[PDB]
């Protein structure tokens, strides 16, 4: 940033002697939205629905 | 991705409203993190969840 930024989206911490995926989460929703309505984007929010998957013995 | 899982193939509404609530930061940081609870002891819990064991494994 003291060289020219575009941050888009605040940095996001995770504490891996602690909550590493809540703060992962929090950080990463609150991301996908700051670049969506910057932009715009693909999948918002939308979906993808495809919560993929696989199984069949 | 597993309580999401498991609320989708859940016919207990009640039951589902719970499993949901801890996808919240706060409940899942305390009620699922701090405790470590698991998959398997949530299906122990919701035994008319439809949750396939290939699913499961998966």
């Amino acid at each position: 940033a003291a060289k020219g930024a575009e941050n888009i989206a605040d940095r996001g911490e995770a504490d891996a002697s602690d909550d590493f995926e809540g703060t992962y989460e929090e950080w990463r929703e609150h991301m996908w939205s700051d670049v969506a309505a910057y932009f715009n984007l693909d999948i918002e929010n939308s979906e993808d629905n495809k919560s993929t998957l696989s199984l069949q013995f | 991705t597993q309580l999401r899982a498991m609320a989708a193939k859940t016919v207990c509404p009640p039951h589902k409203v719970e499993l949901e609530a801890l996808l919240e930061k706060q409940a899942y940081k305390e009620q699922v993190l701090a405790k470590r609870l698991t998959m398997l002891e949530l299906l122990e819990k919701y035994p008319a969840c439809e949750m396939k064991f290939s699913e499961f494994i998966a």
